[PDB]
């Protein structure tokens, strides 16, 4: 079972470097072609170059030839890329990937995220107004990437999409939605419960209907 | 630098149907290889040197062309097979990929479930003021949403965000918001969300009025 | 007269585009067939080789091409500026042939050539010219013997010139063209078809350099070196005179 | 005269030999040093790719050199055509005028086949119109001599040593307009030397035609009317060097 | 730790062929060229050829051209060697090593012996004949080898050589000798033990004074 | 094809001697490489590209030459160091190697030590008789053993067999055996083994009476 175990994401300000790393295991490292690839959130994919670990020979890709180094580690069967000069087109999951000319193993990628942004927790609003009915949560203005939410301590959990977050000016906002039968609300009581690891910040917010 | 279109970007296939993507190269190669991604997850080697099966890979994908013009064939569409493929070639360096074509599946016609929100008590003492619409569990994907200020359009300061195809009932859905100071907003009235679907010629539209 | 002359540049004029139309027409969809060939090369090479870049098998045949270019051969004896092929590149000059499979890479190369030429080709003309007429009377007084026999025959001494030169010709074509066509479909294994464009390319000393016969001796085979070379005097000797009289024939018209 | 023939014979050898040894003299070591070379080049790829064995890498070599042979370039891996209408054009011309450059080969038996017939009726064809060039372009010079020539005259130098003078005039201008002059023209137009400019042209005007450098073959030049221009040269140059 | 394991030591009849084989671990077997080689009792070595375990690519000795056939099975890394019609000529020790410009890997060899003979215990005859005293054990007619030659049991362990086995009339012979204090022997008894794994054969011989 | 010429094949060095052997190429050779074998066991990479080091190699061995001539030499001999060296070489196919060169440690000379055994009892009885010879402990090596019969010569049905040398005594060992029948044994009654070493001028020589 070969394996390229990427290590985890990164989280960097404008103008800083970063260097990540891609460890082979089921097969020997020394004989195969190493790759890096990057995707902008799921879009192309771009090749950013190569290194044979066995001689230490790299090719990049003409747009990354300033940013990106390749090396390697051959006694930890190791791969490393180090990007440079980070601005905000840089974040993107980068992949290391082996072949010389189909890529036919990937590591579970990497993600990079280059932000001036400070670590901020996120302000938890209620969104209120058939036999179903719709409530929702509004989370916005926190940084970073994720949070998570839940109803009801997740005892609440069929009848739910949360959207995708989006930048508003280097923070994030998201909304949830749960759509439950009329009869259980306000009946019964609804909080959306909403936590951001980054800041330790965890809040419940419950659902009452406009005076 | 050889360039590689896979078009159309979006497709979609009921269980069964045959389905056919393409390949078109800037200029000449020897071989074609394709990727498979699902969302949350590496690229996997699916089809390489233009028709030999990865692995893993089930004998109802198949692939052809040559010189300019490349395929990839799914003899009968299975759910499992919704996802994203990609084309690459490495005839000459650098080795480059098409831009992607996603596969999603086919399934009756839903129109939008339609809620819209004002913003809370919460907000409005920030200054801030968030008017949030769900547009839910439709499909096709294609869909339009307008907003309205006292009957007048407004498309600024608006943010959309559309969920993946949802895995057990193939539906997506999406939420549109309007920010606004609280300024603006407690300077009109009544505030629609205006919904147009292939379902219906005439649009969805859910409306409140600020008192 | 100077009027007829524009004619015949026009005339050939005329011979060279409709050369080039029929050339073109015929290999110019195989311009690219040796790229396509050194590219399937490297693709099944890096197939077979997932220790090997693409990039790095570049550079490898950058760099064979230097060397190639710079006279070395393939291994798997083989010198080039030897004394036999040295003395067979010089032949190459003299006789104005330049077949050129192998080019001088040095100046002082170049700048002997020049001078080496100028004294060569008129020198060996001369010898030619020599040859050619010892050739043409042996081969004349030959025919002679077999004219002897048409006279006999009461056939006009005129024909009987004519059948001579047409048996002077087709007697050489014989011993210079087709017996060693023949000769080199074996021995080099060509095609007859190769074969004979070798000659002919040869003995009209336009001397391509696509086809080379004697560049090197074979062994278990002695006398075939030294035969080539020999073939080649007596041919264009052969081939001279047949030009010279034909040109002869056609300056009068 | 049997006895003159066999001594020419035997004095042509030794011009051979002679020659024989001075290029190998001069050639040689640069060869055995490519050689040297080409064996670099394979053993530091082995101790790069331990993935090859030697003989794998030497069947490349021979396939990549074969490939090279037919005019692959290593560069680029596949815009420009070596038999367009005014290349063919050219290509043509180095036939009748056995001049044979070859730095494009026939690749098809069609384009064999055609071009011996194409030779057989195009060179005595040529070499007509040759002659009538060069009876005609010595005319023209020797009528424009003889203006110059009366101003000799009259300074009363011998009618005998005019004729020489008027001779090194006549080959001087001659070489001026079809030797210096052209190598001067190359020399700028194709970045050759000096050197390699004249090699090029000798080797052009005696017919030898080796092929190593020719004039407008390099693919970037944007020069369309380049190539065929110069064989309005070669015409002139080569009638005049029959002399 | 890179490792080349061959199989075990192999006796076959005039005429038959063999298979033996060389299991690679501590590196990627399919990442290096593989080669055999021969070695004839003790002299010069012998490249047979080389085989690309990844390509199946095979080159070789136009001495081994018909006799030798050079075969990998990728999904244990494993390389065999085949040997035809064996004559006694091919009697002899051979390694597979590993390389494609130096040989930096060997095999620990396997011998391969070409033989018509049948398994023979060997005679165990005892030598007897100063302040030391030298007895032997003369071990003849045995087949194959080895045989082994301890003292009272390894409680006499130096003063011991055996010497090298040689082929009499196709089988083998040889002997050993102790060399004791004079003292020793025979005041004190002395025995030979003699073993021939091949033919289960574990014999003792007391050596007694003429 | 090219031949490697290691001369001479046998040399012997005390220790703290410096050794050098050397290895002559019929044609020009890029590298030279040289393993080390001692006996019992396969040959060790030793010095390869001709002058770098295999791992376990003491610094006291080193490498040079060029073109056509190469050598290894040992600054300071040690005991371990006693074996055959072999040169090989693969700038052409196909590789080949010297016939290697012995080395051997040198000590102060030493007479053998010579013992005659006559026929035991129990093979007499089975109708063979071997008479047989050691001579042991013994430097250095050339060495020559003469048998006689009745005081007249022998020199059929003898067989001969040497150890290596010693590796705690670096001497060397050998047995000579004599093998008639029942017959020709019991014909003769003085039975002679004579040794010529050049620690004497004088054969040493071992008999008994058959009495
Ligand atoms: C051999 C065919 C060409 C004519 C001989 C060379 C004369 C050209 C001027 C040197
Ligand atoms: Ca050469
Ligand atoms: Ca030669
Ligand atoms: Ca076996
Ligand atoms: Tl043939
Ligand atoms: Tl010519
Ligand atoms: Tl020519
Ligand atoms: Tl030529
Ligand atoms: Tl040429
Ligand atoms: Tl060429
Ligand atoms: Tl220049």
């Amino acid at each position: 079972e070969v394996q390229l175990q990427q290590s985890g994401p990164e989280l960097v300000k404008p103008g800083a470097s970063m260097k990540t790393s891609c460890k082979v295991s089921g097969y020997s490292f020394t004989g195969y072609i190493m790759n890096w690839v990057k995707q902008r959130h799921g879009k192309n994919l771009e090749w950013i170059g190569l290194i044979n670990p066995n001689t230490g020979y790299t090719t990049y890709n003409q747009k990354f030839k300033g940013k990106a180094t390749l090396t390697v580690d051959k006694s930890s069967s190791t791969a490393y890329m180090e990007l440079l000069s980070l601005t905000s087109e840089d974040s993107a999951i980068y992949y290391c990937t082996r072949g010389n000319y189909v890529f036919d193993y990937w590591g579970q990628g990497t993600t990079l995220t280059v932000s001036s942004a400070k670590t901020t927790p996120p302000s938890v609003y209620p969104l209120a107004p058939n036999s179903m009915v719709t409530l929702g949560c509004l989370v916005k203005g926190y940084f970073p990437e994720p949070v998570t939410v839940t109803w009801n301590s997740g005892s609440l959990s069929s009848g739910v999409h949360t959207f995708p977050a989006v930048l508003q000016s280097d923070l994030y906002t998201l909304s949830s939605s749960v759509t439950v039968p009329s009869s259980s609300w306000p009946s019964e009581t609804v909080t959306c419960n909403v936590a951001h690891p980054a800041s330790s910040t965890k809040v419940d917010k419950k659902i009452v209907p406009r005076d | 630098q050889i360039v590689l279109t896979q078009s159309p970007a979006i497709m979609s296939a009921s269980p069964g149907e045959k389905v056919t993507m393409t390949c078109s190269a800037s200029s000449s190669v020897s071989y074609m290889h394709w990727y498979q991604q699902k969302s949350g997850t590496s690229p996997k080697r699916w089809i390489y040197d233009t028709s030999k099966l990865a692995s893993g890979v089930p004998a109802r994908f198949s692939g052809s062309g040559s010189g300019t013009s490349y395929s990839l064939t799914i003899s009968s569409m299975e759910a499992e097979d919704a996802a994203t493929y990609y084309c690459q070639q490495w005839s000459n360096s650098p080795p480059t990929f098409g831009a992607g074509a996603k596969l999603e599946l086919k399934r009756a016609d839903a129109a939008p479930t339609v809620s819209i929100f004002p913003p809370s008590s919460e907000q409005l003492t920030s200054g801030g003021a968030s008017v949030v619409c769900f547009l839910n569990n439709f499909y096709p994907k294609d869909i339009n949403v307008k907003w309205k200020i006292d009957g007048s359009e407004r498309q600024n300061g608006v943010l959309n965000s559309w969920t993946d195809q949802d895995s057990k009932d193939s539906t997506y859905s999406m939420s549109s918001t309007l920010t606004l100071t609280k300024d603006e907003y407690e300077r009109h009235n009544s505030y629609t969300c205006e919904a147009t679907h292939k379902t219906s010629t005439s649009p969805i539209v859910k409306s409140f009025n600020r008192n | 007269r100077s009027t007829t002359l524009l004619a015949l540049l026009a005339l050939v004029l005329l011979y060279l585009v409709s050369g080039a139309l029929v050339f073109r027409a015929l290999e110019q969809p195989h311009e690219q067939q040796a790229q396509r060939e050194l590219g399937e090369v490297r693709e099944k090479f890096l197939r077979a080789h997932p220790c090997v870049s693409d990039q790095e098998l570049g550079l490898l045949i950058k760099e064979v091409a230097d060397a190639l270019g710079g006279g070395a051969d393939p291994e798997t004896s083989h010198s080039a500026w030897d004394l036999g092929s040295a003395f067979f590149f010089s032949g190459t000059i003299i006789t104005t042939i330049g077949y050129g499979n192998v080019a001088l890479r040095t100046d002082a190369g170049r700048l002997f050539c020049i001078f080496y030429a100028l004294v060569g080709i008129p020198l060996f003309g001369i010898l030619l010219a020599g040859v050619g007429d010892r050739l043409g009377s042996s081969l004349r007084h030959g025919i002679g013997h077999i004219e002897a026999i048409f006279l006999k025959w009461h056939v006009p001494p005129e024909l009987v010139r004519v059948l001579s030169a047409m048996l002077f010709l087709l007697i050489g074509c014989l011993l210079f063209v087709l017996t060693p066509t023949f000769v080199f479909c074996y021995m080099e294994d060509w095609s007859k078809l190769e074969a004979i464009y070798f000659v002919i390319v040869t003995l009209t000393t336009v001397g391509f350099g696509d086809y080379v016969a004697g560049a090197d001796p074979r062994q278990d085979s002695p006398a075939y070196q030294p035969l080539v070379w020999f073939w080649i005097l007596l041919g264009l000797a052969y081939f001279a005179s047949v030009l010279t009289t034909i040109g002869n024939w056609l300056r009068v018209v």
